[PDB]
């Protein structure tokens, strides 16, 4: 129950698991279950708080 | 160095299947695998050249996502496919030219130009598409402290040198006893002459020996063995090390009797042949060691009773060949072949831009200089160029 | 032209995949190209042969779909999709002995025998599964104009030639000097052959140039040099030029001194090499040049000064001999290569049926007439008629 | 039998595509096929070896399911699968070894050791994954009866056998007239030498024929055909035949006229070709007949007429000779090749414990031998241990 | 590797910090890591030795925690800690020991013995303590490619070599004119010595130099040089350059003149020093010429006026001295010196348990063969023996 915490808790569709903030010009992802939405898979590259 | 290999499988992957008319479901593992890399690969900024003649260029990885919708796929879904897949291509391809032109006396496994060195971090580890290659496969056993191995055809690891040794010599050179060789490619020509044919050595037969040690382990290695070598077999006019010295040599090649050969490995027997010629095999040897015997008729007709005489002035000299070619062998280093592009691309690579010489490499690439004085570090150093080489292979066709 | 490489790919798929035992979940996509493939092909009649001694065979596919299993298959289903596999493999090998034995001098590039003409519709373009071989990648990237090649190992592409030159020449033919060589398959061997041992010529060193030029250019070519003719150096009568009269020869082999191989591209010069001799790499170049020195010895000994007099008559003459060996190169057009079986599949087929010499081919698929004369046309039609070879080589080993 | 393919290939892809980082979505049926292998292959036990000096081994499975949660692979699976990884890889060589070893004179394509006859019963049935590679895919053509192929490149197919014949004969070996030729490899060199240049022959023109039956059936075989001995052309001292003297060669190279090779396929004509010296193409072939004509030239030079003189004696001997070489060929039976490691892999293994050896087998694996007599039986038993070692080089390199 | 220098420090400060009556407030940090370290070892299984002459030894962890209470220690918590102590040191030495015992040809930084490279898994790292002694920062540093240092006190970097050299010489053995030098350790002792005292030469200068090349560069050099040689100046009788009888000497010391002192690299003068004693310094440098005349006395006193007679006859020879020894370095690579005693370390256990003779390490771990030829992988596998033994040294004294 442990090992696959993640896929459970992410995959809910009432809370997200953060936000990015970067005050730069980015480009959205595009997905076959939300269309054009605002995703960062990732979060490289950031301060982590 | 995997993670690049990763990128190249899945290039390929995309730029081959990716056609009009074929099946969405055929590609969905496909396609999602590319969309996770173009993901990983996003908002990131790489750079390369900056040493001998390389273009300096700048990369920045601002990329939209394919679609996952259409059932059938379309002609704009292929174009776009492969405006993504050029440049993905060309930083791959630069990549690697750049991974080429650089060396480091020490730690040759880890990477050296910087695309590598950020690909080393964890974060870039999440395109791990498949191994399958022999190469990459290789590189990843080698990463791990375990066994290697490798396949050529007719492997050139015998190291080029082209000299006699004498011994009975006289300043005059008219009665001379020794044996000549020529070690070139794969192929080994060893002939053993004598001016008296066994007049006044013992037992009228005289004994021949030869040794040619190797810098690397050789396995399972099929070898043709004939006799009455080729480039031996013709009147020769040779200069000697006095620097003021010529001689003549009249071959006449008598038959070889008794042929020994000897597999050895650290100083020990594991092979042993005797008097068995066509296609021999030895499990694991390290130097070849051969042995034959040089051996008067004690039966003439006349037309033979004129060519040997019983008295110094010598008409024509006597001699014995033999020939060693491996066709087929296993080893467990990287070896440059004749089948194969990969040391050619290096090399080739190597002076589009005219990089200057390094430090380790002996300059030009030439084979034999870097055969002569064999190092594991200059092995580690080669694997990983032959390893880029290799997907470099890959993309360009 | 890409719907049969299709059908052979998933053909060899399907034979080699639907064993009994294994999961369903390992054919899937298999199994539904298959249903694509039957659903498209059903209906549409074909026709194959029609010229020569191929018999004009007809074929109606009426074959139904196939089922599955959720645990493992049963071995009724797979004797049925191999009655199948045996229909389609039957017509493939007809409709590629059909496309093998046509051709024009009009642009090869589009087919030619109706039956592939009639598949490369639009109508019939879903079943197109994935290019992932090489001649197919290559046809692919010629249809688009990129950079394209083919790996080659021992290359057969220069043609037979055996011809000499001369720089003085005597009726009476006793006082001969000049040049001969032997350009055959993949090896040159070149032999500059002089009677006054430089006794008149300046400098005491007689000069030899030869060239020879290549069709197609070469890409990463790997070369071994060895500075010796084991092959030209043998007492021989060889046929003057005149046609009735013949001239004495008589070789003894020296080392070579200064010998120069050169890569040129124009006439530029591009890859320079002086005193090195194995496996040496050149970047690219479409010519090859050689150039080399015959120095008489500085110091004679009476084996030597016995050959090598002042006076006129010659009876033991010098020669310098060199050889030039390609093992693997990359050749941005189709050559007839010795690693594959695609030239003697080309002319099995074309010579089971009893075909004349058509209006490009020469007779008897003979390669050195063809490659003698070797032209964009020619070299279109030479990679269809491969690509539809390798597509042949793939169901009927 | 094809079960030991299917694990190796599992092993193999498992080893190469099982890398933290991948999606799940990209190896989801491979980890299917690995765990009902697992639960397949649990509770059984397996006694290897007890044959000569190899050790024996016993091996016990049992091991739980593996995880199918994950959507990136991390550590802790990678970790478990290399675990069992090794013990497969482990299982899969020794049973290997034991099998291949022991054999048979009866019923030689059928499991000869514990390990495979276990292994093939109905219950191990349902672990069959795919016949990707050639060898495997060859042997499962040929079960059912249908057409058999193989590609080789320079394979061993001629014996060897280095004997000659005279046809004009001296009791003290000074005027001789007859052929010698050299069977070795894949390779044909056929002289012929007439001490009188055909003066007392009518027409002045001396005929020498050759014939060279092959042990067994080739098909689709490009032929280079160098109009030059490269060997008999050397002075020579050779043995007669019966034993007791030894004769004086001294020979001299003409080119041949007028020469004719021909292919024979069951005793009948099918392919011929006429001076036409570079590259043949022959498309299926038994028997090679080869006959070509040697001719005194009309007129001669100051230098000739000392060549060959009407008088008694004789010491310089018009020779011709013609290169026969194989550089590919598709045969329907298995024979030891150029371009991999099978024999070399067969003796190694063989050699490496000395299993003793009965009726079955030559000593040795001596490849001459083996290809002098040819039965079925051995056939089989040859096939069979190379495809067993063709999966054992998927695995241990 | 780091894992077991945390293993070492961490248990010499429990057993050198844990001492009957001590407050708690100074083992916080030291308890903690001895209760996670337990609490992540306990139930695994080790396996260590069984090569050479170390008996297979098995160990199990499996101890008890150390309570977070009583203020002050007692002794009965001082034995209880003191037990296991005992058993994670005989490990650690164990393990050690094992350890230092076995080399490979490549890959020498990555550890060998079974036990580090299970050391080296995941789960273990959780006691990664601290890095504090040269070795493993170093190490550590070196993994990451940076900059790398080490501290010696005169190291012993000069192979021994006590070659002469002359540079005027006769058959008499009685008119010489040459130099002579020591390279023992981190002494270089030259001298330049003549027959003639420079009579006969121009100027009446002598010229003299010397050169010496480093196996590798140092930086901050600190250098002690001085005018006067101690080795060559007394009467010696020495045998010859080639070898066949023996040559007298009688020196006499005579002040140098201009002595030059230069530090290059790579060709670059960098450092200079003119006539100048005492101590030098150089920032950075990899070879050492040196440079100093003879100078013939321009005025004489009755005692050195009959010294040296005008003629040939020479009763006394005249000499020069310098003296160089290098005090203090610092290199960039790991090195064998006269403070520290790792390499006796490496050495007794060596000669200890005498393990075979691998062929990365001349025989007996000798400093002189091994320094002959100090290759790449050599200096790996020296680094890695080395940091191993400075863990063991903080250990078991």
């Amino acid at each position: 129950i442990l090992m696959a915490m993640d896929q459970i808790e992410r995959a809910s569709d009432k809370i997200a698991q953060g936000v990015i903030i970067a005050y730069r010009d980015m480009q959205l992802e595009r997905d076959e279950m939300y269309g054009y939405v605002n995703i960062a898979r990732n979060l490289d590259g950031f301060q982590q708080i | 160095m995997d993670v690049l290999y990763s990128l190249s499988k899945t290039l390929k992957d995309a730029r081959d299947k990716i056609v009009e008319g074929t099946l969405y479901s055929n590609v969905s593992d496909l396609i999602q695998q590319f969309n996770q890399m173009i993901i990983t690969m996003n908002g990131n900024e790489f750079q390369t050249g900056g040493i001998g003649n390389l273009p300096i260029r700048n990369w920045n990885f601002n990329f939209g996502l394919l679609g996952t919708t259409l059932l059938n796929l379309d002609a704009n879904y292929v174009e776009t496919a492969r405006n993504t897949i050029d440049y993905f291509v060309d930083f791959v391809d630069n990549v690697c030219m750049d991974e080429m032109v650089r060396e480091s006396q020490r730690n040759g496994i880890a990477p050296q130009s910087d695309s590598l060195r950020k690909l080393s971090a964890i974060k870039f580890k999440r395109i791990n598409f498949d191994n399958s290659s022999e190469y990459i496969e290789n590189w990843n056993l080698q990463n791990r402290r375990q066994r290697t191995g490798f396949t050529f055809h007719k492997p050139n690891i015998f190291p080029y040198s082209a000299s006699f040794t004498l011994n009975r010599s006289q300043p005059a050179h008219d009665n001379l006893m020794g044996t000549m060789w020529l070690n070139a490619g794969s192929e080994i020509q060893v002939a053993g002459f004598d001016y008296s044919c066994a007049i006044n050595a013992p037992a009228n037969i005289q004994q021949f020996e030869h040794i040619v040690p190797l810098r690397r382990v050789l396995t399972t290695a099929t070898i043709t063995l004939l006799p009455d070598a080729e480039r031996f077999s013709f009147p020769r006019v040779i200069n000697s090390a006095d620097g003021a010295t010529t001689w003549f040599f009249n071959p006449v090649i008598l038959r070889p009797n008794n042929v020994e050969v000897e597999f050895l490995l650290n100083g020990q027997i594991i092979n042993t042949y005797q008097a068995r010629f066509g296609t021999i095999v030895a499990r694991n040897f390290d130097t070849i060691r051969l042995s034959f015997q040089l051996m008067r008729p004690p039966n003439m007709t006349p037309a033979v009773a004129v060519l040997f005489p019983n008295a110094q002035p010598f008409e024509h000299h006597a001699t014995v060949g033999l020939t060693l070619r491996i066709e087929s062998a296993v080893c467990e280093s990287v070896l440059a072949d004749a089948s194969e592009t990969l040391l050619a691309n290096v090399t080739s690579v190597r002076q589009e831009y005219a990089i200057p010489v390094g430090p380790v490499f002996p300059p030009g690439m030439n084979w034999t200089d870097l055969i002569t004085n064999y190092s594991p570090s200059r092995e580690d150093n080669l694997q990983r160029v032959f390893t880029v080489a290799s997907i470099r292979s890959m993309l360009i066709k």
